[PDB]
């Protein structure tokens, strides 16, 4: 199905300019399917690109291959994990001889850990683990072709992610203990997303739960498929309009800090009410060192009222509740924050993200099929200072 | 009854995520779009991308392994 294409210096400059102008750090995936007679990686094309990027002073991070578990199906070429590790060693030597000698290298961008993908990841980390800065793997919950609305709302579907994460760490801890683990490419549903689902408010349950579980379980970076593009799972549509998952991602960015804590619900069922707890993002100008950010998903069909434990039970709390703009409910492409539709001010201006101050000591209201952030002001948590 | 008590563990950080914890991709297949320069040059799109800084932007996808650098091409 997939044919070779070429790309130009112009295309590399379009990509870098976009990243540089947007304050993003570019990671560029190199072609792993360029192979010598005896099925070693042929590095000559990568050398041409490395030399061009060095010549323009482009600070770029590297990957080599995408889903190498799939090469036999996609390209009728099998590369084992041992060989792929050797290929990474050869790329690492090229980076060390380039103008950016400390450039980062990530891999191997394997699919989620089935028997044969786990085997490839294990043989890859044995062989090439020393030269990668982080281990990358990919995750999707469902086939976008067959995914249902019910699937997007089902805690039994959300929970499958936990076993994938546990299996990747089991491989990494048996081969390269302590190596950082990244989700290199992830979203709701593969094959470009679930039509009329992956681009809606309903998509946000999987996205926010995945962020929560990833942070809680030790994943250091989660890369969302895709910021912009042909797939339904895009954060920004073809008209450059932000979808609900964009707004959810912007709020997460503004409110949720680097230090991960834990929240849990005291009842025996820990299924439809999902709660996560970090220190507040120190860069949010509204908040101060020691503040907490709670985020919660309610997959019940009724409102739940959350009570904060001592010593947080009487603190001022800032609510950031997301609900769809009607009439399409969870299948809406528009979202409201505390009842205000989120929309660009103009092409250059994001809107302000207006909190709703709750009366101190009130229970936190979480409507049916909704998600919210709650900042606990003056929490004075020592772990967060 | 629809009231739920939360329990919080706050003693110490259980993990530290990157400041770029929430990162994004661009599919390598987008570079095969004739309008690639228009799309990524969009001032509207760059404003939206700046809102998620700091973050990684990973350029990759199935097409990663079907793309060849041609330094002659225009
Ligand atoms: C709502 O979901 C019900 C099962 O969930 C439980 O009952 C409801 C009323 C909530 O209190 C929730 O917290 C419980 O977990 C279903 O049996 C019922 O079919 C659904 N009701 C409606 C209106 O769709
Ligand atoms: C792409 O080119 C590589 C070598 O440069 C080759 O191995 C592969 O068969 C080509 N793929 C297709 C489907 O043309
Ligand atoms: C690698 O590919 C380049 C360009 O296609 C070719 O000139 C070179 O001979 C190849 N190297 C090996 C070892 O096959
Ligand atoms: C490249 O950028 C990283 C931040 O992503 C920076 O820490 C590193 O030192 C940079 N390398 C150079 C030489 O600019
Ligand atoms: C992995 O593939 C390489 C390259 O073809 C081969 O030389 C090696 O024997 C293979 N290892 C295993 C265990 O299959
Ligand atoms: O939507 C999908 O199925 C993705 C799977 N991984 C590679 C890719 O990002 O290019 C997509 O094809
Ligand atoms: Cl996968
Ligand atoms: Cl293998
Ligand atoms: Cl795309």
């Amino acid at each position: 199905k997939f044919k070779n294409s070429t790309y130009s210096r112009s295309s590399v400059d379009v990509l870098y300019t976009f990243a540089n102008c947007s304050g993003l750090d570019l990671i560029f995936g190199l072609n792993a399917l360029l192979r010598t007679a005896d099925l070693q990686w042929n590095s000559s094309n990568a050398q041409l690109l490395l030399d061009y990027c060095s010549s323009k002073g482009y600070n770029i991070s590297w990957e080599l291959g995408n889903e190498p578990n799939s090469f036999l199906k996609k390209a009728d070429i099998f590369i084992n994990g041992s060989q792929l590790g050797e290929d990474f060693i050869q790329l690492h030597k090229l980076l060390r001889k380039s103008t950016f000698k400390n450039a980062k290298l990530y891999g191997p961008d394997v699919g989620q850990p089935r028997r044969k993908t786990a085997k490839m990841l294990k043989s890859f980390l044995k062989a090439g683990g020393e030269v990668i800065d982080s281990v990358t793997w990919h995750h999707y919950y469902l086939n976008g072709r067959t995914a249902t609305r019910e699937d997007f709302l089902n805690p039994d579907v959300l929970d499958i992610f936990i076993s994938s994460v546990q299996k990747v760490f089991q491989v990494v801890e048996s081969t390269r203990p302590g190596k950082k683990v990244w989700l290199g490419e992830t979203s709701s549903a593969y094959g470009g997303g679930a039509p009329l689902l992956s681009d809606t408010f309903a998509a946000g349950f999987m996205w926010l739960d995945k962020l929560g579980l990833s942070a809680r379980m030790g994943i250091e970076v989660v890369m969302r498929q895709v910021f912009f593009g042909a797939g339904n799972y895009h954060l920004v549509d073809e008209n450059f309009d932000p979808l609900p998952d964009y707004w959810l991602s912007l709020l997460f960015k503004k409110l949720v800090g680097t230090k991960v804590l834990m929240a849990s619900v005291q009842g025996s069922k820990r299924r439809k009410l999902r709660v996560y707890l970090h220190c507040t993002n120190t860069d949010n100008p509204r908040y101060k060192e020691g503040d907490l950010t709670l985020y919660a998903i309610n997959l019940h069909n009724v409102t739940k009222y959350l009570r904060l434990p001592y010593p947080f039970s009487n603190k001022q709390v800032d609510k950031y509740l997301l609900r769809p703009l009607g009439p399409h409910g969870l299948l809406s492409k528009s979202v409201q924050l505390n009842g205000l539709t989120l929309k660009m001010v103009d092409d250059q201006t994001l809107p302000p993200l207006m909190e709703k101050p709750l009366r101190p000591g009130s229970s936190l209201g979480l409507p049916a099929f909704s998600y919210s952030f709650f900042v606990i002001r003056n929490a004075k948590v020592a772990a967060c200072i | 009854q629809d009231v739920v008590d939360l329990d919080f563990f706050t003693q110490e950080p259980l993990h530290l995520v990157s400041p770029s914890f929430l990162s994004v991709t661009i599919d390598a297949n987008l570079a095969t779009d004739p309008r690639f320069l228009i799309l990524l040059g969009s001032p509207k799109l760059r404003t939206l991308a700046r809102g998620l800084s700091p973050a990684y932007l990973r350029f990759g996808g199935t097409k990663t392994d079907f793309l060849i650098f041609d330094p002659k091409k225009e």
